[PDB]
């Protein structure tokens, strides 16, 4: 759950890129592996 | 800021909790021997008869001519 | 109610007494020095904090 | 905003996988609690067909491109590119290319339009102060991603020329030829507007002459391009590695000062001073103990936009808790 | 040479982004150092007799 | 040096050098992609950071091999500490290269040394040291031998491996100016090479047999 | 020691404190303070924080002499000489020297 008090949103972006990059064989696609980044907004969150 | 003043030291004994007020009173009797109000305040602070006896024994050794 | 007709004051021609209290309400004895000034040469704060 | 080879390539398996992932996430949320709409979402598949993994987070537009996967190239240091290396083996395994979101460049553009539209009857100093505030908020939030986004650099000099053009037509309605930058960029103490510049402003050698008379006579003198703001803001990657290593140094200095029973003074931690993402400055504040009970303050500063009509450019930070994350004294 | 702000696109090649970013020093290091020094030589009597209580110590009166 | 209590605060500071060993940074820029790759194992790097000094530079000769069926990567398997003394800007290693029967199975991959603080360039003293070692020892191939610099950044260590270009070996061989800015010293004299870390294998150390490695106090010896 | 059944189980710190007579506060000090990463500098400090020396105070009448030891003892002392642990540190090192 973000924004954390200890990281600004660009530190959130850096920690997220380095956290993607540090997953185990995350860029290996030889066996058919596929990463999927979903980004979304929980539409009408505050209203509903 | 005001050493050699018995009433500030008695206020300092009265406003602390008693176990650090004991160290306050020890500061006061380093600053002010021959001072009977600090020693009676030291006596009232300790809640056992043996320690009150020892403290007032030191008090009478310091200033012995106080009724 | 309409806007009042923008006449200026006749003016304060008498002073002291009530009028010093009239300004002591809102336009009182300010700093009048180093609060209304900008100090041409120096930068006293961090530069673009504003 | 990315090139066509740098976007997600819409191969059939990857498009079906992105839609399938989205459908799986969308079924878990009941439509009455919250919806997750495809049209406002973005699902980037990285696979054997798509070599780039893309996401817009926090106004940043990030494209991670692995070294194993369509680099084939020696790289020098580029600014918006984040060399992502592995934590255990320290090998650069991917590059995160940063950009600014088009909504964020549009927010900056609409902010400059709000400055200019409500300029009107205000002081030139207030228009340039609003420009400085919007420019510091943009430039200190988006630090490397501005230098990588050429559309934002074009937009930045367009908005800078728009602010300067409103100042110039507040001076004289006839638009000048060769207006001097010295009236904009001189600091407010020295009389000018104090405008921060994010664009190439070359000062002519004509604009640097000055005479001075005493009783031997008139002695003529001379002295260049105006400094840009990006050179005076530390990159975010530099900020995070120096924050990591400087709060590591604070941890060792703090345990050796607890060993020496004293407090950490200003003489140690003077090399660490404008450094750290919580700044080391924040250790030496009077209110610091009070700020140890201000939890959730960043979500609070984000939600200030629904309570305060004044738009906050530092919505993401606070001066109290993070310190001043920039320094424009030099 | 106009006074127009030109784009930095294409004009970043000799520069890095941290190039010319500076850090300030702590304001009034030596005044706070002198305050802390005077405080630590004034607190010598209190911190000298901090653990010494009038009741339970042997070298109180001496 | 101050030599009375400078070593006391330095000794105390060096007693906390194990805190630098979980904050290790590797400079992954300017790497030409066409050379060797170097896997320094984290156990000899941790031990090399702990036995060092924050001010005086220590140095160890790297020895290593290549993994099976990967000749373009060089697993450093050994750091040989030799009798050295070092100033804050150079290391005075002896003329004799490390000879032992355990280093016959491995090839000399250059040397590692600590720096007091991070420089973005290789030192001119380091390229003169590397090129004098190369000019006096034909087992030091200029393609494969490197200089890892473990610079002591705040609370951490930044590691950068450099290789000598054939311009740099010729200049450092002919060089005699031991200053910090000698004549004819260009940044084309070195190229940053890829160096990376490892939990997957362990290196070892070679100390001198009769004496120990640190001659910074025994400087006349 | 569980307060449920009242049973005691011996710890290896218990065996070491019983075998070498060091008090229970001293093994709690050596349990808090002994790390694998201790230098020879920190080892004299962990020794000097023993509860056997809880009554060792540094008196001012010897502080000058202690300074003449602290400039001559070969293992550095992180403490200041008017703290008692520095006194126990330099007294052990002045013994060995």
């Amino acid at each position: 759950i973000k924004p954390a008090d200890t990281e600004p949103p660009p530190l959130l972006v850096y920690k997220w890129c380095q956290g993607i990059n540090n997953l185990q064989d995350v860029w290996e696609t030889s066996e058919g592996e596929c990463n999927v980044m979903l980004e979304s907004r929980f539409e009408k969150m505050y209203e509903k | 800021m005001c050493p050699k003043s018995e009433d500030v030291w008695l206020e300092a004994a009265r406003l602390q909790p008693g176990d650090t007020a004991k160290a306050v009173v020890a500061q006061a009797v380093r600053h002010l021997p021959q001072s009977v109000r600090i020693y009676i305040r030291a006596a009232e602070l300790e809640t056992d008869i043996r320690a009150k006896k020892r403290v007032l024994r030191k008090a009478l050794e310091h200033v012995p001519n106080s009724v | 109610k309409p806007l009042p007709a923008p006449l200026d004051g006749q003016r304060k021609k008498r002073g002291g007494r009530r009028y010093r209290k009239m300004k002591e309400r809102l336009g009182l004895t300010e700093i009048r020095k180093q609060a209304n000034r900008m100090s041409f040469g120096e930068i006293e704060e961090d530069a673009y904090q504003e | 905003c990315w090139p066509r080879d740098a976007r997600m390539r819409l191969m059939k398996h990857d498009v079906n996988l992105g839609r399938a992932v989205f459908w799986d996430i969308k079924n878990r949320l009941p439509r009455s609690v919250t919806t997750v709409q495809w049209e406002n979402s973005f699902v980037s598949v990285y696979s054997k067909d798509n070599p780039n993994l893309l996401f817009n987070m926090c106004g940043f537009e990030c494209r991670i491109l692995p070294k194993c996967r369509t680099s084939y190239e020696e790289f020098t240091h580029k600014d918006g590119v984040w060399n992502l290396q592995n934590e255990v083996t320290k090998e650069r395994t991917a590059q995160c290319f940063l950009r600014v979101d088009d909504e964020s460049m549009q927010r900056f553009h609409n902010r400059v339009r709000q400055i200019l539209m409500a300029s009107g009857s205000t002081t030139f100093t207030k228009i340039v102060n609003k420009w400085n505030t919007a420019l510091i908020g943009l430039m200190t939030y988006f630090r490397e991603a501005v230098v990588n986004t050429q559309e934002l650099l074009d937009l930045l000099v367009k908005c800078e020329n728009k602010i300067q053009t409103r100042i110039k037509i507040g001076l004289n309605s006839k638009m000048p030829s060769r207006f001097p930058p010295v009236v904009f960029y001189t600091p407010k103490e020295l009389g000018g507007l104090g405008m921060l510049s994010m664009g190439h402003v070359l000062i002519p050698q004509s604009d640097l002459r000055w005479s001075k008379q005493t009783d031997v006579g008139i002695t003529h003198f001379r002295s260049q391009l105006i400094p840009n703001l990006y050179r005076y803001i530390q990159p975010w990657e530099s900020e995070f590695i120096d924050s990591q290593r400087v709060w590591a140094e604070y941890a060792l200095k703090r345990q050796e000062a607890i060993a020496q029973n004293r407090r950490l003074t200003l003489e140690d931690l003077e090399d660490s001073w404008d450094r750290g993402i919580p700044r080391i400055n924040t250790l030496f504040q009077k209110d610091r103990h009070t700020l140890a009970y201000d939890k959730g303050w960043r979500v609070r500063t984000d939600f200030k936009q629904y309570q305060v009509l004044k738009q906050n450019p530092f919505w993401w930070t606070h001066q109290r808790h993070d310190g001043k994350l920039w320094n424009l004294n030099n | 040479p106009t006074g127009e702000v030109l784009s930095l696109v294409g004009k970043l090649e000799g520069t890095r982004m941290g190039d010319k970013a500076q850090r300030t020093k702590p304001q009034m290091q030596e005044e706070r150092r002198a305050k802390r020094r005077k405080r630590d030589e004034d607190r010598h009597d209190i911190n000298k007799m901090k653990g010494y209580t009038l009741l339970s110590e042997g070298i109180d009166e001496m | 040096f101050s030599s009375k209590t400078e070593w006391r605060v330095r000794a105390i500071s060096a007693a906390n050098l194990h805190l630098r060993t979980n904050h290790i940074y590797v400079s992954s820029d300017d790497i030409k992609e066409t050379g060797y790759t170097y896997i320094l194992p984290k156990n000899v790097l941790k031990k090399f950071i702990c036995i060092s000094d924050l001010r005086a530079q220590i140095a160890g000769y790297l020895y290593g091999v290549s993994p099976p069926d990967n000749p373009q990567v060089k697993e450093i398997r050994c750091i040989v500490m030799v009798p050295q003394w070092g100033t804050h800007q150079t290391v005075h290693l002896p003329g004799q290269l490390p000879q032992h029967e355990y280093l016959k199975e491995m090839e000399p991959l250059g040397w590692i040394h600590t720096q007091p603080n991070e420089s973005p360039q290789l030192s001119p003293q380091d390229v003169t040291t590397h090129a004098k070692i190369m000019a006096d020892n034909p087992s030091w191939d200029g393609e494969k031998t490197i200089i890892i610099t473990c610079s002591f950044t705040p609370g951490s260590c930044t590691l950068t491996a450099y290789k000598l270009t054939p311009s740099g070996y010729e200049w450092g061989r002919q060089n005699t100016d031991k200053g910090n800015n000698p004549k004819g010293y260009l940044p084309s004299h070195y190229e940053r090479v890829q160096m990376l870390l490892s939990d997957r294998f362990l290196g070892f150390f070679m100390v001198p047999a009769q004496s120990s490695w640190n001659y910074n106090f025994m400087g006349v010896r | 020691y569980d307060k449920k059944t009242g049973n005691f189980q011996v710890t290896e710190l218990g065996r070491i404190a019983s075998h070498y007579y060091i008090t229970n506060d001293t093994v709690q000090t050596y349990n808090q303070l002994l790390k694998p990463t201790l230098s020879e500098i920190e080892l004299f400090r962990v020794f000097s924080l023993s509860s056997e020396f809880k009554n060792i105070t540094v008196r001012e009448e010897e502080k000058l002499e202690l300074q003449k030891l602290l400039e001559r003892v070969p293992i550095p002392v992180k403490e200041s000489i008017e703290e008692p642990s520095a006194k126990i540190n330099v007294l052990l090192q002045a013994f060995i020297s």
